[PDB]
């Protein structure tokens, strides 16, 4: 049995930490959702 | 129940203690999760409980008591935030420039961060606080890292 719980306002926060790169992939969706990398 | 709107967790009792399974967007009265974190069951909010309107397995997206209301869509060009929720732990706001998912079908923005798996239906904001997608379906690239999609639904 599956409850839920809040955990917060959607907002945006300023000088928020910032990480992360910017990948461009080609990719592949299949019928059941999964997602794979095309090369 | 709670029907505010804001960012919620998904738990369950049926394994060990209570476990994070997941996390959603309530907006205007619909909960908005990923298929893969409910698999399209009923949840409950306190006393209330919260039944399946719509999901679609291939788009990995479900909403609750009504359709999907999320609309806002990255502009392609400026950085985002992450409301990430992780198991156990406060939500936090990380930002990043999002990177792209270039399909036969089109091209979808994608997030390079990574959070263990009960994150998956965090919300992914633009500047304004919109929610431009939910995080948590996505790929695991050469280096081993994992990029999740910017998966946003459609508002009939
Ligand atoms: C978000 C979501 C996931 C899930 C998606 C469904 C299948 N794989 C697990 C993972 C796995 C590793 N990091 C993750 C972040």
């Amino acid at each position: 049995d599956m409850y839920i719980e809040r955990a917060g306002d959607i907002t945006w926060e300023k000088d928020a930490e910032v990480t992360g790169n910017s990948p461009r992939l080609d990719v592949a969706l299949d019928e059941s959702g999964d997602f794979s990398l095309v090369e | 129940g709670e029907t505010t709107d804001g960012v919620y967790r998904v738990m369950t009792r049926r394994l060990l203690g209570s476990t994070q399974v997941g996390v959603g967007v309530m907006q205007e009265g619909v909960f908005h999760t990923m298929w893969h974190v409910t698999k399209g069951a009923a949840l409950r909010s306190g006393e209330g409980r919260l039944d399946p309107y719509w999901g679609d397995v291939k788009q990995d997206l479900v909403s609750y008591c009504g359709p999907w209301k999320l609309d806002a869509a990255w502009d392609g060009l400026s950085e985002v935030q992450l409301l990430a929720v992780p198991p156990g732990e406060r939500a936090k706001n990380i930002q990043t420039l999002p990177g792209i998912f270039k399909t036969k079908d089109g091209d979808i923005g994608a997030v390079a961060l990574d959070y263990p798996a009960g994150t998956s239906g965090s919300p992914i904001l633009d500047k304004c606080g919109r929610v431009i997608g939910l995080y948590g379906n996505g790929v695991v690239i050469k280096n081993g890292s994992y990029v999740s999609a910017i998966t946003q639904g459609k508002r009939e």
